[PDB]
């Protein structure tokens, strides 16, 4: 039985959007923590072979020098949104000579939400939702911010958030350990801990990626050694 | 003028059961000659040639697109093209650019591939066809060629006399034109064979 | 089940199921209430949070200096409509240099939202709106449905468990036209409150307020700017 | 060209010369410049022959379809409005001076002017064309409210005769047409039928 | 009279017995709607609408089912409301364009024909669905007279002396045929309209309701207007009192 | 170019000269300026030669389609309409000046058609550089309801006037006679012009032209 | 408002068949029969123009239509489709004439029309034509007879039959007909092969005949067909 | 075969396994849903249309209820079947006529009008996106040389000229009647034609109509303008039938 991509369920939801939400539950789990000292983003790489170069796995990217993004689900779909976000920030810089607020970027990417459909559309329009969940971590005038976005287009600010397969467990673990006065060190530490809890493989320096954004420092992806120094303090 | 930018001359002449077409060989840019072997006469099948004078670019381009359409014709249909039909084809091709025309005034000369009856014609830059029973000319020395052809052409000429006539006409007309010449080439075609000659000509 | 999947398909009983299913999307959203005096128009909305470590969803959006909205349903469709309304208002100020009449903005929303309920492969907007405004005819509260229908309300509430609010509002209609701002926002907050179990109640964390009036441009209050409104309510006990 | 239209009680009266020139040469010394738009609606043309012919045909087409679709005799004001629309929309590409006149069961006999700009105005009488310039005074001193049909006929005849006498782009024959509820009465004044005026001698 | 085996999923599909069921279903959506009537007399046309109130929270005059299509043309609808509004916009645009192109107020029969062709255009293809509404157009002029037309989801347009649409169609018509409207004036008619509405209303199944009334005639110099609060309440009183017999 | 047309008792006589000039040089001494439109309709052409050719051919084609569909013989009004609308659409950029004549169920009809798209229905018309001479002949010697030979004589006289008084015209005279039941496509009518006999023999004998290169190619 | 279905209505079956084309052919093999004979000096087309009442004016619609001055058409199958194809064929012929100033060769017309027919077996939202065509023509001295089917395929025939009982008509032709026949004899055997099916009295208004010699294509007058239907002349 | 179906051959205009078009036949059935019958007869010097005028309600302006339409001043038509479709097709016909005169300079012949409409309908027959029109058009008018003309077009795309035809419920029976009455060979005069049509319809439905139950269109050689008879003249034709 085939119906349109813009069909409502009797419950009042779009089948494709819901199925996309389902599609996220297979993605690598990711953790973001917001803190007055900065925002941290951590994600497991999920290497499926020793033959696969893990440095070619980036589930954390720089949107701009003050905004990073962690992605879960269908990475191929995520690349498009990432590029669109970067282009958006650069256009905003060009026009106004000032950086974008994290909420503005997030909103921009969220504008491509339900921009899919069959009839009455361009011949280069999307046929289906993006099967991807995003975590934007940034620093602006309102300080360190962290936002979460899903294929519904609904985006919301979060203090600490987990996306992916082990979303629920990791979120509970986060709730148990988060307070609005942690240090960045405590945040990173916690993230790596919960990540190790939910990851099926043994946590190591070439198995996850971690990035921070602090008010005094641009977006930074942690090196192997910098990761080792942290994993040391398990 | 645009037509005088490269110069050149093309002539066709009827005979008995034969036909002739000739052209000078000069390719120049205004006063300066670049080459002396420029082709202005193109085979469009056995016993059917087309002569193109005017802007060299459009000579080459019209020739090429003509060969394009002609090849398609000879493929779709199982036959070589008739002269009248080639004339109408060229006319169509030129009139397609009615408001941005190719700068060439083509001359067609050939024998009916079924019969042997000689056919000659010339066209506008926008493809107005003109058939005659004597001769046709096109080029920067049109008046000269007219002058020679009106005085030398006899009706029922044999291949040799058609040759001598068209050759003398071309030579003497071209030799009173600064941007035409640097050699003359003549194709005289009959039922059984085709004779191609280059004339001894002035090179100034 | 064969009259379920396309908006262009009437049911044998004179209904369109895609429109109704779309209407169901309004009920999935957190409740919101809107009421007017004779001078002011107030939206009160119960925000809503995923987990405790997530902020509460925005429910009130600014359209023009004299017009604001409260949303219920698909947030993407809400932002879509919001941008449409903003653009129409801007157009009106640009061309006529006067603010766009609320009823006309609403009519435009009706026209725009009706279109895809008649074209194949198109879907209705999955969002309900409450519109607060003020113009030459005073304060206004409007309600827009996914069916592309719209209503001029004296007060209204939409969203999950909004029937309670609807009842309360239906009781105190005769008071509203003469209330003062504080009392109006109070009534809105009570209407919003009746949409909750006895365990939970209003906070400066899960309530957004929006006011527009004869002496006040459309304004949004939340967090600590809501406290003056809440700290003035009767601790309704079970 | 000299065209003229006078409104009376029961309807209207149309008049035009018959000279069409290309330069100083007369391409047609016997032109029909009174063109039926409908059963009781005519137009007087002036300006580019191509333009006026094309526009008249288009208007005739549109008005025909319109009248069939309404199942009523079309209004003169409607034909005039159609001419107005075309002549105004393409004012930079058309050279046409039109006079729409006719009878109509709703508003009776009427005359409208649609000059080169594309404006439209109803008038008691209207003149147009190159020759019109020479008869403004005459037509202003000779006109009188409440003329009979035959009086209007003689009136237009005289005016056109004068214009044709003075204007080089005007001449040939005179074409008249009376329109009323009765119907269309066309006639042609030629040679000696054309009114003459005492020419200065000594 | 009920075939549903795929033969009723598209307006581009005939039933084996030569019917288009989508149009019939839209008509059925009209049948489930509150009743609206319109009646033509010798000096104009009057409209009456039974506007069911779904909530006391809705303001007086919300969800009007009476429209100004042109300054001389009024419109009364029944059925899916949003569709009715869209058709009202269409009618308005048609009238506007007619004025711009021809100079005068559009004749009612012509406006009817145009809008009806527009409606009919939606009963041919699978790409769109028929309009779930029927509507009446009323107008008055000294050069045309008083005119009243009705259009259904199929695109059919007819001229009437009296007409009704919605739930109680036939009952309303039976009540209407008792009137000699060809001799009465709009003034006398308003009362009778309100009366027929109050009769036809079912207070048991349908709760509270609001009465809409529209003038268009010689009394209004050809302008389609709303019935004044005075005449409206007068007619309502006449109706309520006539209801007790 | 001098083309003319006249209406007589039983139909229509069309006339044309046969000179085609490029500038002030005669290119063609025997140009055909009378074009087939339909079996009952013919058209003389002056102005831009290619434009008259293509216009007249296009209209002929569309009219053949039209009559093929209708099963009836084409009307002259139809040709006039098609021509004038096409020409008006192009705003004079198609330099076709035409004399259109034919016989219908409604009888004989003669139009003159100008490149801008204006037409005139007249008993006699002239177009071209030699049109004023021909028009003089007509205005002097035309009467209504002439007989065939008289009309042919008149038209040939007008075309001759053009030929001998206009540098744009010359050579032969073509006539086309169209009646309710006859079509006389006389081509040419009468050549009042001849090249003088050659006084000399400028014949070149074989070998008098020097040759640098030869190449014989046998065919089949 | 309307757009258009952009997918094929004609698709391959697992057996490898284009079902809609074969159903179209079924529609052809249910229509009135038609015969075509190429005869050295000419071509004959004939068909059963049997009405359904005396009320039908047989002097209004024809089955034997001219395409140009030298090409003719008949069909078997659905009428309206045939009419469309006739308009289209005429247009194609005229385009050819505008480009080449030479009457279109019969084979070329057949190829172009066949291309048009093929389009409607692959383009979106349409069914194939329910028509087989017989096309006669005179070009380059020789006479020509082609048949084009709904698939868009065409064949050159010396003689053939289509429509009802086309197989038996075909056999009848294979036996009771061959080359070196004058056009008259061909008309004779054509009316003869049509008579192998025409249930009822075959009158001069029950059948339509068209001929194509080197003088042009034309429809035979009812009088001429009567003279031929006198089993003589 | 013999009534077999495969795929969507009963939903859209594609071929059934025996090469039929079911949707077209369904359109033909859709014609009868109106419950009306129209008769068209051609005379020696005229052409006549007659149709039932069922007005079951006094709440209607009879003046607006008509299946007779003016396509041109000299071309009339009667429509049978779905009403809205009929008016659509009428508009299309009017447009094609006006456009014809505009392009070609002469009045369109009934032959070509009918052919045009039929050509248009064939498209609906061959494209899946739209369904045929449930209507049937019969045109009458005087041609310049062929005399009086009666033509008719189908939802199938068929069109033809007739001496007499009919459409609607009582179609086959009307055809039988008319084809019986044509063989007689009588002076097909104006009154003969009118009476023939009226009596055809009457006997086929059996009524002896009131002058308000039918409508009569007509066109003559002496008066080519399409004329719709007043109820008065209709009655004048009615009372003349109750004499012999």
């Amino acid at each position: 039985y085939d119906r349109g991509v813009n069909t409502f369920s009797p419950e009042g939801r779009l089948f494709q959007v819901e199925y996309a939400i389902e599609a996220i539950k297979l993605g690598s789990t990711a953790i973001g923590i917001q803190t007055s000292e900065g925002v941290c983003l951590a994600v497991e790489k999920r290497i499926t072979s020793p033959l696969m170069e893990p440095s070619s796995i980036e589930k954390i990217v720089e949107i701009d020098a003050h905004i990073g993004c962690a992605m879960s689900g269908l990475i191929a779909d995520a690349k498009t949104l990432i590029d669109k976000a970067r282009v958006e920030t650069q256009n905003h810089w060009f026009t106004y000579n000032e950086t974008m607020t994290v909420e503005s970027v997030t909103q921009a990417v969220s504008n491509l939400a339900l921009q899919f459909g069959e009839e009455d559309a361009d011949p280069g329009a999307m046929s289906r939702p993006f099967g991807v969940a995003l975590l934007f971590g940034g620093v602006d005038e309102k300080g360190p911010q962290l936002f979460h976005m899903d294929p519904s287009g609904t985006f919301v600010q979060c203090d600490a958030r987990a996306i992916g397969s082990a979303s629920e467990g990791a979120q509970s673990s986060l709730q148990e350990v988060y307070h609005k006065s942690m240090t960045l060190k405590e945040a990173i530490k916690s993230s790596l801990i919960i990540l190790k809890q939910v990851m099926e493989e043994k946590l190591n320096a070439t198995n996850i990626e971690l990035a921070t954004v602090q008010p005094g420092q641009n977006f930074h992806m942690f090196t192997k050694e910098e990761l080792e120094e942290v994993i040391k303090d398990i | 003028s645009i037509m005088s930018y490269n110069g050149g001359a093309v002539m066709a002449m009827k005979g008995k059961n034969c036909v002739a077409i000739a052209a000078d060989r000069r390719f120049g840019i205004q006063a300066q000659m670049v080459t002396t072997d420029f082709q202005k006469i193109f085979p469009m099948g056995d016993r059917l040639y087309i002569g193109l004078a005017g802007l060299a670019t459009d000579v080459q381009t019209v020739a090429q697109r003509l060969k394009f359409r002609l090849n398609l014709y000879e493929l779709k249909e199982g036959r070589q093209i008739k002269p009248y039909t080639l004339m109408s084809m060229v006319a169509n091709l030129l009139y397609e650019k009615r408001f941005g025309p190719y700068y060439t005034e083509p001359v067609i000369a050939g024998l009916d591939p079924k019969t042997f009856k000689p056919f000659i014609c010339s066209l506008d830059l926008i493809g107005c066809p003109m058939v005659t029973d004597d001769f046709v000319v096109s080029g920067t020395c049109a008046e000269q060629m007219y002058g020679m052809c009106e005085s030398l052409w006899e009706p029922n000429m044999d291949p040799d006399h058609l040759f001598e006539t068209i050759s003398q006409a071309m030579l003497n007309a071209v030799d009173r034109d600064a941007v035409s010449g640097m050699g003359v080439i003549v194709h005289i075609i009959e039922k059984d064979k085709i004779t191609t000659r280059t004339l001894k000509a002035r090179m100034d | 089940n064969q009259y379920d999947n396309d908006v262009t398909v009437w049911s044998p009983q004179g209904r369109i199921h895609q429109i109704e299913y779309a209407m169901e999307a309004v009920k999935q959203g957190s409740a919101t209430v809107g009421l007017k005096s004779k001078t002011h128009a107030v939206l009160v909305a119960l925000k809503r949070a995923q987990s405790e470590l997530a902020a509460h969803q925005k429910k009130i959006l600014h359209v023009d200096n004299h017009i604001g909205i409260s949303i219920a349903g698909l947030t993407a469709d809400a932002r879509l409509l919001c941008n449409f309304m903003r653009q129409e208002c801007l157009d009106s100020r640009f061309v006529f240099d006067r603010p766009l009449p609320v009823s006309r903005l609403v009519s435009l929303i009706g026209s725009k939202t009706q279109i895809p309920t008649q074209r194949y492969g198109r879907r209705p907007y999955g969002v309900g709106l409450l519109i607060a405004g003020y113009d030459d005819m005073g304060p206004h509260i409007f309600q827009t449905c996914p069916s592309a229908n719209y209503f001029d309300c004296r007060a209204m509430s939409i969203g999950a468990r909004s029937q309670s609010a609807r009842t309360y509002l239906e009781r105190h209609m005769s008071e509203f036209m003469e209330c003062n701002l504080n009392e109006l926002v109070k009534h809105g907050l009570r209407a919003l409150r009746e949409t909750l179990p006895a365990e939970q109640d209003l906070t400066t964390k899960n309530v957004s307020i929006g006011i527009v009036g004869k002496d006040l441009e459309f304004t949004i209050y939340d967090d600590d700017d809501v406290s003056p409104f809440l700290e003035g309510l009767e601790e309704r006990p079970q | 060209t000299t065209i003229m239209a006078v409104q009376f009680d029961g309807g209207v009266v149309l008049g035009a010369d018959s000279r069409t020139t290309t330069g100083s040469y007369i391409a047609n010394r016997v032109t029909d410049k009174l063109t039926p738009i409908h059963d009781r609606i005519f137009c007087c043309r002036s300006g580019s022959a191509a333009d006026t012919q094309a526009v008249a045909d288009a208007v005739t087409y549109q008005l025909g379809f319109h009248s069939i679709e309404l199942n009523e005799p079309p209004l003169v004001h409607t034909a005039a409005s159609l001419f107005k629309e075309m002549c105004y929309r393409y004012r930079e590409d058309l050279m046409a001076g039109i006079i729409i006149a006719g009878w109509d069961p709703q508003e009776g006999g009427q005359v409208y002017s649609v000059p080169m700009g594309g404006m439209m105005v109803r008038q008691s009488f209207a003149i147009g064309g190159s020759g019109s310039s020479y008869i403004y005074g005459y037509v202003d001193a000779t006109y009188r409210e409440g003329m009979t049909k035959e009086e209007c006929l003689q009136f237009t005849a005289n005016a056109l005769a004068l214009a044709m006498e003075r204007d080089g782009s005007s001449g040939g024959v005179i074409r008249l047409a009376a329109i009323a509820e009765s119907g269309v009465e066309r006639q042609v004044l030629l040679g000696d039928q054309i009114p003459k005026f005492a020419v200065a001698t000594l | 009279s009920s075939i549903g085996t795929g033969y009723d999923l598209s307006a581009s599909t005939f039933s084996p017995d030569g019917r288009v069921f989508q149009v019939e279903y839209a008509m059925k959506a009209v049948e489930n709607s509150s009743t609206a009537i319109g009646i033509r007399c010798k000096d104009g046309v009057v409209f009456g609408v039974e506007k069911l109130v779904l909530s006391k929270l809705y303001e007086e005059g919300s969800n009007k089912r009476l429209f100004n299509v042109d300054r001389h043309v009024g419109m009364a609808v029944a059925g899916l409301l949003a569709d009715a509004r869209s058709l009202a916009d269409i009618a308005r645009e048609e009238a506007s364009n007619f004025r711009s192109n021809f100079g005068y107020n559009i004749p009612l029969k012509h406006l009817a024909d145009r809008v009806a062709m527009y409606v009919h255009a939606y009963t041919l293809y699978s790409a769109v669905r028929p309009f779930g509404c029927s509507f009446m157009l009323g107008s008055y002029s000294v050069n045309d007279g008083a005119q009243l037309y009705m259009i259904d989801p199929s695109g059919v347009s007819y001229g009437y002396w009296g007409c009704a649409i919605g739930k109680a169609r036939q009952a309303a018509k039976t009540e209407i045929e008792k009137l000699q409207m060809k001799e009465m004036t709009c003034r006398d008619i308003v009362k009778e309209v309100a009366k027929i509405i109050y009769i036809v209303h079912d207070e048991v199944k349908d709760k509270a309701f609001e009465l809409e009334l529209s003038w268009v005639g010689e009394l209004t110099n050809g302008r389609h207007e709303i019935v004044p609060k005075d005449i409206r309440e007068e007619a309502e009183k006449y109706a309520k009192e006539s209801l007790k017999e | 170019t001098t083309i003319a047309g006249v209406v007589y008792k039983d139909g229509i006589v069309l006339g044309a000269d046969t000179r085609a000039t490029e500038g002030m040089v005669v290119a063609d001494k025997n140009c055909s300026k009378i074009h087939f439109i339909s079996p009952n309709i013919y058209c003389c052409g002056a102005g831009t030669a290619a434009d008259t050719d293509m216009t007249t051919q296009l209209i002929s084609s569309n009219l053949e389609l039209h009559s093929l569909s209708t099963g009836r013989l084409p009307r002259v009004v139809t040709a006039n309409r098609m021509l004038k609308q096409m020409l008006f659409r192009y705003q004079g950029y198609i330099g076709a000046a035409l004399v259109l004549g034919g016989v219908d169920v409604t009888g004989p009809h003669l139009y003159s058609i100008y490149p801008h798209g204006s037409t005139d229905k007249l008993p006699y018309v002239t177009m071209g550089s030699g049109s004023l001479a021909a028009m003089a002949v007509f205005e002097d010697k035309f009467r209504p309801d002439m007989e065939e030979e008289e009309a042919k004589n008149l038209v040939s006289e007008a075309i001759a006037a053009g030929i001998f008084n206009d540098l744009g015209s010359g050579s032969n005279i073509d006539l086309c006679v169209i009646s309710k039941n006859k079509l006389d496509f006389l081509r040419p009518y009468t050549v009042p012009n001849k090249k003088g006999t050659r006084l000399g023999r400028y014949r070149c004998e074989k070998g008098t032209t020097a040759v640098l290169t030869e190449k014989i190619t046998p065919l089949e | 408002a309307e757009r258009g279905y952009s997918f094929s209505l004609t698709t391959f079956s697992p057996s490898g068949k284009l079902v809609q084309i074969e159903y179209a052919l079924a529609a052809v093999a249910g229509g009135a029969p038609s015969v075509g004979i190429k005869a050295a000096n000419g071509v004959v087309l004939a068909t059963e123009k049997k009405q359904k009442s005396i009320l039908y004016d047989e002097r209004s619609v024809h089955k034997v239509e001219p395409i140009t001055k030298h090409i003719g058409l008949v069909y078997s199958g659905m009428g309206p489709d045939y009419r469309v194809l006739v308009h289209r064929a005429r247009k194609l012929a005229q385009q050819y004439y505008l480009v080449y100033q030479e009457p279109i060769p019969t084979a070329q017309l057949v190829q172009r029309v066949a291309s048009v027919m093929q389009e409607y077996t692959q383009s979106g939202g349409v069914r194939p034509f329910g028509v087989s065509l017989l096309i006669c023509g005179w070009n380059e001295g020789r006479p020509y007879l082609f048949q084009s089917d709904p698939s868009g395929a065409y064949f050159a025939w010396k003689a053939t039959a289509m429509g009802k009982n086309y197989v038996n008509g075909k056999t009848f032709l294979e036996k009771r007909y061959n080359e070196d026949l004058e056009l008259e004899d061909a008309i004779h055997t054509a009316i003869l092969t049509l008579k192998e099916s025409f249930e009822g009295q075959m009158t001069e208004d029950n059948i339509e005949v068209g001929i194509c010699n080197e003088a042009g294509f034309r429809r035979l007058t009812p009088t001429e067909v009567k003279d031929y239907l006198a089993a003589i002349a | 075969s013999r009534g077999s179906s495969a795929g969507f051959d009963r939903h859209i205009t594609i071929f059934s396994p025996e090469g039929r078009l079911y949707q077209v036949e369904y359109a033909f059935k859709a014609i009868n849903q109106g419950g009306l019958t129209s008769v068209a007869v051609r005379g020696k010097d005229c052409a006549v249309i007659v149709t039932q005028k069922k007005v079951p309600d006094k709440l209607l302006d009879s003046s607006t209820v008509t299946h007779l339409f003016k396509i041109t001043e000299n071309i009339g038509c009667v429509m049978t079947g779905m009403t809205a479709d009929s008016r659509s097709q009428v508009q299309r016909a009017r447009y094609e006529a006006a456009n014809w005169k505009y392009k070609y300079g002469y009045e369109i012949p009934v032959d070509m009008l009918c052919k045009r409409i039929a050509d248009i309908s064939q498209v609906y027959t061959q494209n899946a996106e739209m369904r045929p029109l449930g209507c049937c058009m019969i045109l009458i008018g005087i041609d310049e040389e062929q005399g009086p003309q009666v033509y008719k077009c189908d939802p199938a795309g068929y069109y033809c000229g007739f001496k007499a035809t009919a459409a609607g419920v009582k179609q086959t029976e009307s055809t039988s009647f008319l084809e019986k009455k044509v063989k007689k060979k009588f002076d097909w005069t104006f009154e003969q034609t009118v009476e023939t049509a009226i009596t055809c319809l009457s006997t086929v439905l059996s009524i002896d109509f009131k002058p308000s139950e039918i409508e009569v269109g007509v066109v003559t050689v002496e008066n080519p303008k399409f004329r719709i008879l007043t109820e008065a003249e209709i009655d004048a034709h009615l009372v003349a039938l109750a004499e012999r």
